[PDB]
């Protein structure tokens, strides 16, 4: 079981929704493509269980875009690159 | 939606309860799955015993997957996954058992839509999803009543009843009937015409124009319980659609092969009854075709009474059934044919009134429904008196929910405030623009949860309508096409009617008075709106009244039809001894004159000089101001009982052209008005029949701009001149001492209120444009056009 | 045409760049491959890595072929193959979604226009031009512009 995914978020405040409480030891890198937020969730050594645990909190907040992360790594746009939830609890929430 | 069962809600609200109870913001599908189980045997609930999955079992999964700790359980509403499984739970209980949507569905539902926290618990508890999925289904069985079948019954009538078709008795043993309101004077006399031999077969004549097989659910009925004679006894009932046997088909060939088998097939004769829909198309009898004729095999299967049958047909119909012999003229018999009366009508409406509580605006009011029927048989008024009212009904069924959108509460206004929100924040989100975001995403966010909470306060827009049709809002309706805005309409009729025509004041307050008498209602609803005879010098404010009506009535300022009857004249001028007829009157009954009146069925008809015409058109007029109904071009009855008809008329010419005029003084007004209302009348009815003006309501004589009605028909000309410029940016204005100068061309006896185009022309568009290229004046600066001198003089000003 | 993106532009000019630094007088396919490659990850210069060419690998055999020594730099516009390249791409930003064409497009494009000095290179640098082509395509998914797929509802809605 995958242990980064390729996420979708919608409007930008589901991104700061989900930062206020996870952030995981997971870098996190938050694009807005299709002018939606996506956030490439990467749980760096969880097990999958832990892993699904995790990313039930984070799709609590949004769901799991099918799209590949290789779509985002070429022709995508980054709003906080690798500490994308960190990031926004500061910057977005307050 | 449509509203549904508990079960749903039940599971649904077990769902919020977890959602707090285990800390969690937005109640994901981990509690949904919880909400399941512990609806204990919700056919969900118990699916997931079977599974194995207790409330427990269930909990100890969704507790390690998200469980802890959002107990603050901010905006507290679903996840959107959740919510996604009620969407497709609705639809999948639309497909299984349950217009009113319960738990089946739900972990149904659940399983199609299986995903994250939820879907992740079962494969986790040892169960599959459709093995989840499969356990909610197979405790579904029939709920249809009437049916649950395991009984057995009957041979011989196999064959037959196969093919083809609907079968009446069948949805009414499985009671969905709804029976509906009689219509209930064909249904006696069917059986009387049914239950025979040697003919055997009832023929409905007439009133399509009622739902005629409304009429088919009173005939099913009693055909079984339980008057009847003993042939009618031991019948089956097949209803015989057109549909059925020309659907897969291409040629012609195959159809009549079908059909000569089913006629054959109908041999349960003296045990079957057949209704056949649209009997005309078959018998195919008389005219230049009358449709495929199947009539061949057909008529002898209805005199055979193997195919007895019911013939729905119309008024011109029977004469083809009729004038074929002896299994068509030994099939045919006619039956009398009622609907439910203009009162019955508003109850048909009252009682699916209430049932539109899938549209929430109107079940009642009572008042408003009266309304609907009694105000549309004169408010356009051309169909029949219940189907006009349900679209009153409906219509203002939702224009007072429309009044929403705005003012009431107007609660919208937070809506507006957290839309233009999101935009800041968002194209803050886009270039960052962080914290400046931030804020704006709060501000966003603040109206979000607020917009949800006003907008179960939106709650209070179903409880203020789905009472109130509104009365007012039904008139209103009616007036869209045709209280609220007709009565304004009615009242101010003739102050509606005066600011178009300033011609003949006189005749714009008797014109809408007329209209508004029988739009108010108490005249006959079988006669126009209005018939008239104008009189007068020919476009005193005549023509441009029947302008005003279209403008006042319907609020399109055009709804006007406008033929001139001099050229139908045949009075003075028709044919010679050698040299080829016309055809005048063929052109106006034939087709062209009630085609084009029946394209708006509401429209002020003006007739122009239909003295110049013979005393055979006001025939055909007359059948206007009879039957409110004209009898034209391929058996229609147009109904004329909407229109405002207009004719006018001089043939007292000279009197007319020696009319009212104050300008010549005021006892010059009186002796010209009684000298022109009795010569130009009995010229008028000379130019007609008494008879003609006996069905007319009143003749209205239009009396020369007599000094007074010039410069303000005038000043809406030259200002509707000075208007059409400004929308490209010119401004132009007549003072109102050149819109005297210009209204003087038309103080002629013999002239009405026509030539003042021309002066409009001359004066302003002709006398500015010769300026304008010149450049004595320009381009949004404003150009005066004044009288200095007793002549024009263009002046600037800025 | 219909206006492009940078992209192509971008792996374009390095082209001109490598024209005057080996001495190409137009300047051949050979430095447009060196152009893709040292615009370093646009779709066209990633997948190029990922096959294990880097900018160097391609030099080396790029200097071998022209390289030398047209430092004169004749006109310095394209060659024919090079502009057929861009026509290509063109048509492979079609392909591949994209009025404004992109770098994706161009490698893919130059796999089309495999005559090319760069072609060549790659043959040589244990490449298969579509194994390359392949790179390019597979550094895609979808951009869409609404849509990203999973998750749906509602049933009775389908024979309608």
């Amino acid at each position: 079981q995958k242990l980064q995914f390729v996420l979708r978020f919608g409007d930008f405040e589901d991104v700061i929704s989900l930062s206020k409480l996870n952030v995981n030891g997971s870098k996190t890198t938050l694009y807005s493509f299709e002018n939606r937020y996506y956030l490439y969730v990467d749980f760096c050594n969880m097990t999958d269980e832990e892993v699904e645990n995790q990313l039930s909190i984070l799709l609590e907040y949004a769901t799991e875009s099918s799209i590949s992360i290789h779509r985002l790594e070429e022709y995508g746009k980054l709003i906080i690159s690798e500490h994308a939830l960190e990031t926004i609890k500061k910057h977005f929430a307050s | 939606f449509g509203r549904f069962t508990e079960r749903a809600q039940k599971v649904l609200a077990l769902a919020q309860e977890e959602a707090l109870r285990l800390g969690h913001n937005n109640i994901g599908t981990e509690h949904i799955l919880l909400g399941l189980v512990r609806e204990g045997e919700g056919i969900a609930a118990k699916a997931l015993q079977a599974l194995g999955l207790g409330s427990e079992k269930i909990q100890k999964e969704v507790e390690s997957l998200i469980g802890r700790g959002q107990e603050m359980s901010q905006t507290i509403h679903y996840t959107p996954r959740a919510k996604k499984v009620i969407e497709l739970s609705m639809d999948e209980a639309r497909k299984l058992g349950h217009s009113y949507v319960g738990t089946e569905h739900i972990l149904l539902g659940l399983i199609r839509e299986g995903e994250g926290v939820a879907a992740r618990v079962l494969n986790n508890l040892g169960v599959s999803l459709n093995k989840a999925r499969q356990q909610v289904l197979q405790l579904l069985g029939s709920n249809e009543t009437g049916s649950s079948a395991a009984g057995t019954n009957s041979n011989a009538n196999t064959p037959t009843l196969d093919s083809l078709a609907r079968d009446l008795t069948a949805i009414a043993k499985e009671d969905s009937l709804d029976p509906v309101i009689g219509r209930s004077k064909e249904i006696q006399r069917v059986i009387e015409v049914l239950s025979r031999r040697t003919k055997n077969n009832p023929v409905l004549i007439g009133e399509p124009g009622v739902g005629k097989t409304a009429i088919a659910e009173g005939l099913a009925q009693q055909i079984i319980n339980n008057e009847v004679p003993e042939i009618l006894r031991d019948k089956r009932v097949m209803t015989l659609d057109m549909g059925t046997v020309v659907a897969g088909t291409k040629y012609r060939g195959e159809f009549e092969d079908r059909l000569k088998k089913v006629m054959d097939e109908i041999r349960q004769a003296g045990n079957i009854i057949l209704f056949i829909d649209e009997l005309h198309t078959l018998i195919g009898a008389g005219g230049a075709e009358g449709a495929i004729d199947a009539s061949n095999i057909l008529k002898p299967s209805l005199a055979r009474g193997e195919l007895q049958c019911i013939g729905a047909t119309t008024l011109d119909e029977y004469r083809k059934y009729i004038e074929k012999d002896a299994a068509l003229e030994r099939r045919f018999q006619p039956i009398q044919v009622d609907q439910p009366s203009v009162d019955e009508s508003i109850q048909i409406l009252q009682g699916l009134r209430d049932r539109y509580e899938a549209h929430h605006r109107v079940s009642i009011t009572d008042d408003a429904i009266e309304a609907a029927v009694k105000l549309s048989d004169r408010y356009i008024s051309d169909r029949f008196l219940p189907d006009k009212a349900i679209d009153l009904i409906d219509e203002a069924g939702s224009k007072v929910r429309l009044r929403s959108f705005t003012t009431p509460p107007n609660l919208k206004e937070l809506e507006q405030k957290l839309d233009e929100v999101r935009k800041e924040k968002d194209a803050a989100v886009q270039s960052q623009e962080f914290e400046k975001a931030a804020s704006l995403r709060d501000t966003e966010q603040r109206l979000r949860e607020q917009v949800e909470d006003t907008k179960k306060s939106w709650k209070e827009k179903q409880g203020q309508e789905n009472s109130e049709v509104t009365v007012d809002d039904i008139a209103m309706v009616v007036s869209s096409w045709t209280a609220q805005t007709e009565t304004d309409k009615l009242l101010n009729m003739e102050n509606i009617l005066h600011s178009r025509v300033i011609g003949q004041d006189e005749a714009v307050v008797a014109v809408a008075k007329a209209v508004r008498r029988a739009r108010a209602g108490l005249k006959d609803p079988k006669r126009p709106i209005g018939s008239f005879i104008f009189l007068g010098p020919t476009g005193v404010g005549k023509t441009e009244l029947a302008r005003a009506l279209a403008e006042s009535i319907f609020g399109d300022e055009e709804s006007m039809i406008r033929i001139d009857m001099s050229e139908y004249m045949e009075k003075h001028s028709t044919s010679r001894l050698v040299g080829s007829p016309p055809g005048y009157v063929g052109y106006d009954e034939g087709g062209q004159l009630t085609e084009k009146v029946r394209r708006k069925p509401y429209s002020v008809v003006l007739l122009d000089a239909i003295e110049k015409a013979h005393p055979d058109v006001f025939n055909i007029l007359l059948q206007v101001l009879e039957d409110g109904r004209l009898t034209d071009s391929k058996g229609r009855t147009v109904d004329f009982r909407n229109t405002i008809l207009i004719m006018t008329s001089n043939v007292g010419a000279s009197e007319l052209k020696r009319n009212k005029y104050v300008g010549f003084n005021v006892q010059d007004e009186t002796q010209n008005h009684k000298d022109m209302k009795d010569k130009v009348m009995g010229e008028l009815k000379r130019a007609f029949r008494p008879e003609f003006i006996n069905r007319i309501d009143e003749i209205i004589v239009f009396h020369s701009l007599e000094k007074k009605h010039l410069t303000e028909i005038v000043s809406l000309m030259s200002d509707q001149l000075t208007k059409r410029l400004k929308e490209q940016d010119l401004s132009i204005e007549l003072t109102d001492a050149a819109k005297a100068k210009v209204a003087e061309e038309g103080v002629d006896l013999e002239y009405g209120a026509r030539p003042l185009r021309r002066a409009i022309q001359k004066h302003v568009e002709d006398r500015l444009s010769e300026e304008l290229l010149r450049g004595n004046i320009h381009k949004g600066q404003h150009i005066v056009l004044d009288v200095e001198d007793g002549e024009f003089v263009v002046k600037t000003t800025a």
